[PDB]
RNA sequence: CGAUGUCGGCUCGUCGCAUCCUGGGGCUGAAGAAGGUCCCAAGGGUUGGGCUGUUCGCCCAUUAAAGCGGCACGCGAGCUGGGUUCAGAACGUCGUGAGACAGUUCGGUCUCUAUCCGCCACGGGCGCAGGAGGCUUGAGGGGGGCUCUUCCUAGUACGAGAGGACCGGAAGGGACGCACCUCUGGUUUCCCAGCUGUCCCUCCAGGGGCAUAAGCUGGGUAGCCAUGUGCGGAAGGGAUAACCGCUGAAAGCAUCUAAGCGGGAAGCCCGCCCCAAGAUGAGGCCUCCCGGCAGCCGGUAAGGACCCGGGAAGACCACCCGGUGGAUGGGCCGGGGGUGUAAGCGCCGCGAGGCGUUGAGCCGACCGGUCCCAAUCGUCCGAGGUCU
């Protein structure tokens, strides 16, 4: 459950550190963002001289949520953070490599790039 | 919505309900028969039945258990001596509740006596 | 279907017909197709 | 809350009309099987003090 | 009728039996089936069982491992057929049915609060001895 | 339109094809037929089902005669399946089969005199910034002097639930004939043990 | 003017269509796609945020779209009081001054009890020409009605290419509505455990009170729940709007119309759910009941009520259930579930403590059994069937 004003750890090496979700790109009145969702955020924090500097409005994707994620099997996973990957406008990770685990729903949503770069998909 | 929720609030907060149960039980064991409002009685059936059941068990651990509530040495002694035997062959139904025909004048409340079964 | 109040012939092929009580300027030319209202 | 107030005096017929349901049901009594005295059912006969054909209270 | 007995009757055809008993605080490597792409592969999720809500057949449990400095918690239906096998890699000695406080503890303190269970461990060595 | 009486015994999820599909379990059968609504005799077509059986000392003379007119045992509850002519004398879960879509109706859990939020999901008022004693009130209810009244059906307080409810198009996850149990995906209106009625779904 | 409370915001809507999207269609400077314009269309929707008291507007990111308006610029006996507009204060300015502003700025009491109509729920009475108990039908009324993306169709048609379809299917979403608690997650007021101070029981140990109307903390059953699960918008039929037609005269031709027939939309009616015979038009089916003085009275029939014992039923009432044949509730037992190894004892420790006994002990609701305790005995109402 990611909603606007939320802070997200960027999971990749784009340069940012955290991004504030300001929108959830799933229909018009989408309440919450979750794994595999496309949010639009601001770069509230970036490494010096990274690819992106602060204030950049960027499309990202949630890859981990401290709110658990059920599954059709019955099992459910829950991280201890909120992470996103700063993607381009074409569903390609703008960063070269992701960090930390990710969720499997990304494979279900055409994010095999991020699934691949994931050091540990779950 | 009180759906399936067991127990009466009795218009007393938690500790007051509990001390009510303790004092009610104390007077009951000390007298066998007592007169009290109906709902207090029916909310007193189980609380007495449990103590008398530990009476039937009689061991030391039960002594400290019932003693956790009654808080008396003497009255608990009578419990484990006069009542534990007399209910040694009764499984539940350690108390009886009869409703009196005459309401309390001061408030019109209905009365009923709770008695230890014979 | 040019809807208006001053339905009128434009070309000679503009032909008026009082269809369904309304006045329609039916013509071979689609542009001249007019409905009075 | 601007202090709502009765607009008009309640006419007598309307007052009595609302008091229609104010009747008091008579307390239903059954004769005590012991002493044949009337008393509320499912209670102890305060006259005989018996109940369920046996003694309960000391009249 | 016994609604409960009917429930246990229904679930009874689905209750898994072979899984090794374990209590919270222990450590587990769950061989859990996965349907990736179209094939299926069993990945092991090894962490601490920080919770077991026991509801009969609907009983499930929580595993917790730190994947790349990231608290990864997971919830498994205790009788899920997808759960291939469970592995008691460690009889941690918990002291409460629920172990949420480890969420806030550094791993040094996490270990220091979860010591091995001499009783259940020694029972393990006692068992696990074929004819 | 086939349909059987039943009782809600509880909910549960099962594992059907590696999917913890939650279901509710419904003791449906065995429903004996007691009377058949024929249009020449009752203006329409339907049937009348008994579930569950009743202690004979708990049945008035009229009901008893109503059973003796059939060959049916005295039964506690009795209902009607509209537009359903069961051939046999006792409808069971046999009419249903797994995967079949059904519609289930039962009385919702009666939530007493429910407030306006719980009953209609009104927003209420704020919890700070000075809201004076109206934290859960519905605010305004109408307009000023025009129309100077309150429309019919304005969402106000009242008994939420405790009414007939029909959730529809559910899936018959499984049938259990020997037990007369029925496993239907999704939840069913009513408390555990609450009477319910299952029927063919009107969807397509 | 012996008072009609004034902007704004919130809550709650309802309605008009001069339609923002969704539906249908015409024309095009409509190749396709995308558009423009107009026509019919109000079922549904019409996002979130920054600034500002603001409405408004700009902007941010979206969206199918981010409609315009009425309802006392809706709504203060529903809320707020930010602005305006009481009294204090200050600035610019005007005034000699006292003071003034429509200019600014900081501050500034918003009044428990609903009589009637209305509305939301629930009942009592009577009626429903014999009395009851069940089942129903459904006059009619309400609810709901949505929409998007992707895939195939098909890179097909179109198109130099670029780009890129119709139609028809498929799947997945968003919001919303209903229901439910299997799962997740909350609470879970004393169900479990631990800890601090104090005082007390009883010295130790072990407990109790108080620390909140739980002392705090760690959990958490059932129930209630959403953030969780399922389900829904239908499909279809009918008559239609715009519009498109067949036949076709008046009027030798043509003409969608004048006789006719048809197609034709998120539209209307039905269809789905819900309510529903006070539907006084009181409906229909099944079953049960049978005299002394249009009636009268009688105990009464059937039956009901009162009375308990309760209930995911509930403010009360009502409804449901049970009433010795009883498992209805309390007990108890067993399972579930929770807490998490009781005390005591033994051993190891200088001791704090640790180990075994021990997944023990306790254990609210949960699921069944058991008549241990209670629903004792009971009382009273309630048929003699209007007339053609
Ligand atoms: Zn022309
Ligand atoms: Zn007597």
């Amino acid at each position: 459950m990611i909603q606007p004003q939320t802070y997200l750890e960027v999971a990749d090496n784009t340069g940012a550190r955290k991004i504030m979700c300001i929108r959830v790109l799933k229909g018009s009145n989408a309440k919450y963002a979750t794994v595999g969702d496309v949010i639009v955020a601001s770069v509230k924090e970036a490494i010096p001289r990274g690819a992106v500097k602060e204030g950049d409005v960027v499309k990202a994707v949630v890859v981990r949520t401290k709110k658990e994620i059920k599954r059709p099997d019955g099992s459910a996973i829950r991280f201890d953070d909120n992470a996103a990957v700063i993607i381009n406008n074409q569903l390609e990770p703008r960063g070269t490599r992701v960090f930390g685990p990710v969720a499997r729903e990304l494979r279900e949503k055409g994010f095999m790039k991020i699934v691949s770069l994931a050091p540990e998909v779950l | 919505m009180r759906h399936l929720k067991s127990g009466r609030k009795l218009n007393r907060h938690s500790s007051h309900r509990l001390a009510l149960y303790r004092n009610q039980a104390k007077s009951l064991l000390t007298h066998g028969r007592i007169t009290t409002t109906v709902p207090k009685a029916k909310e007193l059936r189980g609380f007495v039945d449990h103590l008398i059941h530990l009476a039937k068990r009689g061991d030391l651990h039960a002594r400290r258990l019932v003693l956790r509530d009654l808080q008396d040495v003497k009255l608990v002694r009578k419990l484990f001596d006069e009542i534990a035997p007399r209910y040694r062959d009764r499984q539940g139904g350690y108390t009886r509740v009869l409703k009196l025909a005459e309401r309390r004048r001061g408030d019109g409340a209905p009365l009923a006596l709770v008695e230890l079964v014979e | 279907m040019k809807v208006r109040a001053s339905v009128k012939r434009i070309c000679d092929k503009c032909k008026v017909i009082r269809r369904h009580g309304r006045v329609y300027v039916i013509c071979e030319n689609p542009k001249h197709k007019q409905r009075q209202g | 809350a601007k202090h709502p107030v009765p607009k008009k005096k309640t006419s007598k017929a309307r007052r009595d009309a609302r008091r229609s349901h104010h009747a008091l049901t008579p307390p239903t009594l059954v004769p005590c099987p012991e002493c044949k005295a009337m008393k509320p059912p499912h209670t102890v006969c305060p006259e005989c003090g018996y109940y369920a054909g046996r003694k309960v209270l000391e009249v | 009728m016994n609604r409960g007995a009917l429930i246990k009757l229904v679930e009874s055809r689905y209750v898994r039996t072979d899984l090794p008993e374990f209590r919270p605080g222990d450590t587990v490597r769950v061989s859990y089936k996965v349907k990736e792409g179209n094939r299926t592969r069993i990945q092991d999720f090894e962490g601490i069982v920080i919770r077991i809500r026991r509801n009969g057949f609907n009983t499930t449990f929580t595993v917790r491992k730190v994947s790349y400095g990231v608290g990864v918690e997971r919830i498994f239906p205790l009788h899920s057929p997808l759960i291939q096998k469970i592995d008691i890699v460690q009889r941690g000695r918990a002291r409460r049915a629920k172990l949420y406080f480890i969420r806030n503890l550094s791993d040094r303190e996490i270990r220091r609060k979860l010591r091995a269970d001499r009783k259940r461990i020694d029972q393990d060595r006692a068992a696990e001895r074929a004819a | 339109m086939k349909g059987i009486l039943g009782v809600k015994v509880g909910m549960t999820r099962i594992f059907r094809d590696d999917r913890a599909v939650p279901v509710t379990v419904i003791l449906a059968g065995p429903c004996p037929v007691v009377q058949r609504r024929t249009p020449e005799k009752d203006g329409y077509t339907a049937v009348q089902l008994g579930f569950l059986p009743q202690n004979p000392k708990r049945v008035n003379r009229p009901l008893k005669g109503h059973f003796a007119k059939a060959g049916v045992e005295p039964v506690r509850i009795l209902r009607e399946i509209r537009d359903f002519n069961p051939e046999g004398d006792t409808v069971t879960v046999e009419i249903f089969k797994p995967g079949e879509r059904v519609d289930v109706t039962g009385t919702s859990k009666g939530r007493g005199f429910a407030g306006v939020m719980k009953r209609w999901n009104f927003a209420g008022g704020p919890d700070s910034h000075g809201a004076h004693k109206i934290h859960r009130h519905p605010g305004s209810i109408g307009n000023r002097k025009t129309p100077g009244r309150v429309y019919k059906g304005k969402k106000m307080a009242g008994h939420y639930g405790a009414e007939r409810v029909t959730v529809m198009n559910l899936e018959v996850v499984d049938v259990i004939p020997e037990e007369n149990l029925l496993l239907v995906k999704g939840a069913v209106p009513g408390p555990n043990g609450g009477l319910v009625i299952v029927r063919e779904t009107k969807k397509a």
